[PDB]
DNA sequence: GCTTGACAAAAGTGTTAAATTGTGCTATACTGGGAGCCGTCACGGATGCG
DNA sequence: CGCATCCGTGAGTCGAGAGCACAATTTAACACTTTTGTCAAGC
């Protein structure tokens, strides 16, 4: 509808619902979404962190897509933190205990 | 002694350790008397490397022959 | 040479020697008696690889007794 | 059998490093460091040992300044 | 202390700005005196 | 001479192919000097003459 | 098996004095070079973009003693004289 | 023998737009340069020199420049069945390889579930030739992987 | 060839007459430009005509650390030079003259671009001569020729032969497969020889700490002359006059102070603590 | 070209694609793709969706697709491609710096050919060679047969340095060798406590 | 302690002779390469041939 | 339009193992001068 989402793209339920409820106020035309099952490989490779996706598999394709999309990575994924050398955000590493 | 009687499926013109399925490394009935079914590596090379049998001989074409006793009547 | 090293040498009157030590030293954790030595010198034939003037081989033999951690079968 | 603890015991505290990655070399021939593989990192994350993992991956491997500062400390 | 890591598509201007000098010789090191050659690879 | 990055030229899918809508087989010939491609045509001038 | 590649007290308060120059290239790109107080600044410099740059102040125009390279015409002269070339030109001009 | 077989395979040779020819024959081994333990101690290969008689013929006149040529040092096998290369004892292990020939097989299709039969001719050297039967009941051939 | 020469002279004449004005009839000018264009076209046509000879000569030098197409390109550059130098008056076929230049260009390009470490042509010639002589000797001698015999045959000292052989070495790839598997390369075994050694880097800062503190302080102001003498305060060793250029101390007095300090600082009571950092 | 030279323009090589991208409007293409997606049903809809996936990236951003054509290739610092003097005077060099050399060589030759006005065939051949050299530098063996040096082993390109199981991501970032570590055979201690 | 003075012994420039290196040239005729190609094995997904 | 080909990607973790002729550029080599330090007597 009046949303930012491209048709046919996989969007998280949280973001989908947030966008629909944000646009319904003044736009009044939410997008339609069908639940879909996806495998572990595709689910992991669809993460929002390009660092972890590149580290997992298909480094060339992941880097190409990230470059053309020009998408930045927020460094909190329990896998890019080790790459950066920053202590992980789990266990003793969270702010509360740290 | 066992090194000199080693039969390998790898090397140029042979198999690749990453491209060898179950079928090639399994024991085949024709091995009897030519390739020992016991002696073979335990690790990933299981079934790709073997040893020549005691009585086995190599045909000039490269096929392994084994001796048998002729029995008639 | 660093200023501190220069002062240390001055107080001890030690020459800034032209050569640095590169002697062959026993690897870490090794031991045993020296049994054989072989020397090849380009002067007396000794057709060594180009640029090599001397080649020295030292053989060290040690007697190992069975101990904890050794593998038997 | 030829599996004796005498020739496989080496430990390391500090030794040679790699040219490019600046990480410790591997192998008993050099002062080889043990590899802290990906599965070990998964185990550390499962424990929640954020600090031990951080020091393993930075201080003890390739934090060039951190290595010498930690030795001095 | 990093906030985020952004990837993009490098342009000619960015590549030129990254550089401290143009390489215009395939020489790496001279055969005698084993020192880097001017304007080539490994140029000081 | 300008060159095209190999990653975007052919990567299954070809990013340049999708951007311009030229088939990879046709796009391949242009890059490696195998066939000409028209960059611009003057329609107004053609109609008047 | 080992290889080799081709520690002084750092101090920021005290450093050798320096003076900054200024160069323009053919494309109008400005560059700055810190030289020592000894000066002896050259009239032309090599910039990061691979083009010769000249002083902003506009002093010491170099003589430019370079000689032009040998051309096809010079190579022709070494095997032909003007008379034969003129005859050939006259012959061709008729057609 | 193997050396004789290879030499016969190589020769005779004539140049493009043939006008003169060359050939090799009669390999010969004379004697090992050194012995086993001398080679082991001195760090040198245990080989013997090889000589082959080469004949050069001029078709225009019918000349024969026949004489022996030194082919190099051929490593030799010791009594134990090992090769001493650079003072180190080495063993060459026999290799199991699919012999050249024509091989037929059959497979059950997935779409039609018909039995489809294929044959491949595997040479020592040369283009691969293989015939096939399709699920449309047609006999085809792929020549040189075309 | 005649068309090319005519075009060259036509353009040269046009350039010469441009300076002195003297506008010519339109027909003559048009004809002159037509001659120039025809000459350029003839030059090109000859080049495409002999590209096949270029390829034929280039295909002989494969497998010597240079791409086949690069050899072809260098050969055609040499052929361009040959065309520029070809003389039709001598009456010889163009191929006879072109082959020399094509071979020269190919060999020179190989010499200048076939090695990671570039060797000048004058050394490449010596190396090639050495190789040819060695190959010739191996056939008749039967054995491996020794350095001295080669040196005598080349009228040079054996040390020169050894130096040439050392120069002949080719760098090896740093990405090999030492390990018999796709697991380790050659770069994983070459230790860095410039990495800071921890313990050493500590000992030094202890030596700089146990020296600058004690022996310097017990010497009162006599420490200053020592510090400037060896430059341990700013890494700037100073000559005697560099102290007298500002301060009023004189030359010989500074040396006397240095000698006295040197003598008295070697006392074992204060010369034993610093006696363990000599190594 | 001879009949109607001034009525059109054509070209070959990366320059033609550069011109096409320069005079290629993205908003109109995105609009047309969206209208085809909402209207079409057959394979046209799938093609439009896939094309829009790429087109929208440049439309809804501050970056232009001109980056796909390169006017200046960067060079990695020498330390990451070291020329180390091995023991005994031998030199070991990463094959990466070999690839670079080739590029430069070809890039020089072209500059010469254009300078003296070589026939178009040779210039085009040189441009194609430069394209192939750059391609192999970025990704060896992708398009054609991989470039090989001594023996027959293909050269290690830039992409190979961080591509698979080896490289940097899975060999030097996610897990690495560490100091203050040892290894040895284990035996049973029955007198030990659990800790 | 602090200077002056008379002398070898090294730090620096000048100028030559020598070694190194970068280019050019050689005229019977010669005119489209050659390495190919070897048992996963399954999985998707894009491509391109008809 | 639709089917067959073709392509990319994945594979436990540690271990042990042809030549010559110039012209231009850089280097050693020697001679000599200036700076540095050394020894002696001194009040």
């Amino acid at each position: 509808g009046s949303t930012e989402f491209l048709p046919g793209s996989l969007t998280e339920r949280a973001e989908f619902e947030a966008e629909n409820r944000r646009v319904v106020a003044e736009g009044g035309e939410p997008a339609a979404g069908r639940p879909v099952l996806m495998g572990i490989t595709k689910a992991s490779l669809a993460t929002d962190s390009w660092l972890s996706a590149a580290s997992f598999q298909e480094t060339t394709r992941v880097l190409t897509d990230a470059a053309i999309n020009c998408r930045s990575d927020k460094l909190n994924g329990l896998k890019e933190n080790v790459i950066i050398g920053k202590l992980i955000p789990a266990g003793t590493g969270i702010s509360r205990y740290r | 002694l066992t090194h000199k009687r080693r039969l390998s499926a790898l090397g140029p013109g042979g198999l690749s350790r990453e491209r060898a399925g179950l079928e090639v490394r399994d024991v085949h009935p024709s091995h009897y008397g030519r390739m020992c079914p016991i002696e073979t590596p335990e690790g990933p090379n299981i079934g790709l490397i073997g040893s020549l049998s005691v009585y086995a001989r190599v045909n000039p074409f490269g096929f392994i022959e084994t001796p048998y006793r002729k029995v008639e009547n | 040479l660093t200023p501190e090293e220069r002062l240390l040498r001055a107080i001890f009157g030690e020459k800034a020697r032209e050569v640095r030590d590169t002697s062959l030293k026993v690897p870490h954790g090794e031991s045993g008696k020296v049994i054989g030595i072989r020397v090849f010198s380009r002067e007396d034939d000794d057709e060594l690889p180009a640029g090599v003037n001397e080649l020295v081989r030292v053989y060290v033999a040690q007697k190992r007794k069975i101990s904890d951690g050794d593998k038997l079968a | 059998l030829h599996h004796l603890v005498d020739d496989k015991i080496h430990a390391r505290s500090t030794g040679p490093y790699s040219m490019i990655t600046q990480q410790p070399l591997g192998g008993k021939a050099q002062f080889g460091g043990q590899r802290f593989g990906e599965m070990e990192c998964w185990a550390m994350q499962a424990y929640g040992a954020a600090y031990t993992l951080q020091e393993l991956l930075t201080i003890k491997s390739d934090d060039t300044v951190g290595r010498v500062k930690v030795y001095e400390a | 202390f990093f906030d985020e890591l952004r990837i993009g598509l490098a342009t000619a201007d960015d590549i030129r700005n990254w550089s401290y000098g143009e390489v215009k010789k395939p020489e790496t090191i001279n055969y005698r005196t084993l020192k880097p050659e001017k304007d080539g690879l490994f140029c000081e | 001479a300008p060159v095209t990055h190999i990653w975007y030229f052919k990567g299954v899918p070809s990013r340049l192919g999708y951007l311009l809508d030229l088939a990879p087989k046709d796009l391949e010939k242009i890059i490696y000097f195998a066939a000409y491609v028209i960059t611009s045509v003057d329609d107004e001038m053609r109609h008047n003459e | 098996l080992r290889g080799s590649r081709l520690y002084e007290t750092d101090r920021n308060h005290d450093l050798a004095p320096r003076q900054v120059a200024r160069y323009r290239t053919d494309n109008g790109e400005e560059f700055d070079v810190p030289f020592a107080d000894d000066a002896e600044i050259p009239g032309t410099w090599l910039c990061r973009n691979g083009l010769e740059g000249t002083l902003i102040e506009g002093d010491v125009p170099e003589p430019k003693k370079v000689k032009p390279p040998r051309t096809h015409w010079d190579m022709l002269l070494e095997r032909r004289s003007v008379e034969e070339l003129e005859e050939l030109l006259k012959e061709r001009l008729d057609l | 023998g193997g050396l004789e077989e290879v030499l016969a395979e190589l020769s005779p040779i004539e140049d493009f737009s043939g006008s003169m020819s060359l050939s090799f024959s009669d390999p010969r081994f004379d004697e090992v340069k050194a012995s086993v333990d001398e080679c082991k101690d001195k760090d040198m290969t245990y080989a013997a020199p090889l000589f082959v008689t080469a004949e050069f013929i001029n078709n225009n006149t019918g000349e024969i420049k026949s004489q022996t040529v030194f082919m190099g040092d051929f490593p030799m096998m010791t009594e134990k069945g090992t090769f001493i290369i650079n003072g180190t004892e080495r063993v060459v292990v026999s290799q199991l390889v699919r012999s050249p020939g024509v091989y037929f097989d059959e497979t059950i299709d997935k779409s039609t579930e018909k039995t489809l039969h294929s044959v491949k001719v595997i040479p020592g050297r040369g283009a691969w030739l293989e015939f096939d039967v399709d699920k449309r009941d047609t006999v085809g051939v792929r020549i040189d992987r075309k | 060839a005649k068309r090319i020469e005519a075009g060259l002279y036509a353009t040269q004449k046009l350039a010469e007459l441009a300076e002195k004005g003297e506008k010519l009839p339109v027909q003559q000018r048009r004809d002159m430009q037509w001659i120039c264009r025809d000459g350029d076209r003839a030059k090109n046509h000859l080049l495409e005509a002999n590209l096949r000879l270029v390829v034929s000569l280039a295909k002989r030098y494969t497998g010597r650390g240079m791409a086949f197409l690069d050899l072809i390109q260098e050969g055609n550059l040499g052929l361009i030079r040959a065309v520029e130098k070809f003389d039709y008056t001598k009456g010889y076929k163009f191929s006879t003259y072109a082959t020399w230049w094509i071979r020269q260009a190919i060999t020179r390009a190989m010499a200048d671009q076939a090695r990671t470490i570039r060797i000048p042509v004058h050394m490449v010639e010596v190396i090639n001569k050495l190789g040819r002589i060695q190959r010739e000797l191996l056939q008749d001698l039967g054995r491996e020729p020794t350095p001295e015999e080669l040196a005598k045959e080349m009228d040079i000292t054996p040390e020169k032969v050894l130096e040439i052989q050392q120069y002949a070495r080719e760098p090896i790839s740093l990405d090999q497969t030492i390990g018999d598997e796709g697991d380790s390369q050659l770069g994983d075994f070459i230790e860095d020889s410039e990495a800071v050694v921890a313990v050493d880097a500590v000992s030094f800062t202890l030596l700089q700490d146990q020296l600058q503190s004690v022996l310097e302080t017990l010497s009162e102001r006599e420490a200053g002359v020592v510090r400037l003498r060896f430059g341990l305060t700013d890494g700037q060793p100073r000559t005697l006059d560099e102290i007298g250029q500002v301060y009023g101390v004189t030359r010989e007095r500074i040396r006397q102070i240095e000698s006295k300090t040197m003598s008295k600082l070697r006392h074992p009571s204060r010369s034993q603590v610093l006696r363990d950092y000599l190594d | 070209q001879d009949r109607y030279g001034e009525y059109f323009t054509g070209a070959m090589g990366a320059e033609s694609i550069k011109k096409l991208i320069e005079n290629f409007d993205i908003d109109a293409e995105a609009e047309s793709l969206r209208e085809v997606i909402r209207s079409g049903k057959g394979q046209k809809k799938l093609r439009a969706l896939k094309r829009l996936k790429v087109v929208a990236a440049f439309q809804q951003s501050g970056n232009s697709p001109m980056g796909m054509v390169l006017d200046a290739v960067p060079v990695i610092p020498p330390e990451l491609r070291p020329m180390v003097q091995l023991d005994g005077g031998r030199f070991a060099t990463s094959d990466l710096n070999d690839l670079y050399r080739r590029v430069i060589n070809r890039n020089n030759r072209l500059k010469r050919l254009i300078d003296l006005g070589a026939p178009e065939i040779i210039v085009n051949n040189e441009k194609r060679m430069l394209q192939e050299s750059v391609d192999a530098l970025f990704d060896n063996g992708r398009r054609g047969r991989p470039v090989t040096g001594p023996g027959n082993r293909p050269l290690k390109s830039l992409s190979d340095l961080l591509k698979g199981k080896q490289g940097r991501f899975r060999q030097n970032l996610l897990g690495k060798r560490v100091d203050y570590s040892g290894r040895s055979v284990i035996v049973v201690g029955p007198q030990l406590k659990l800790h």
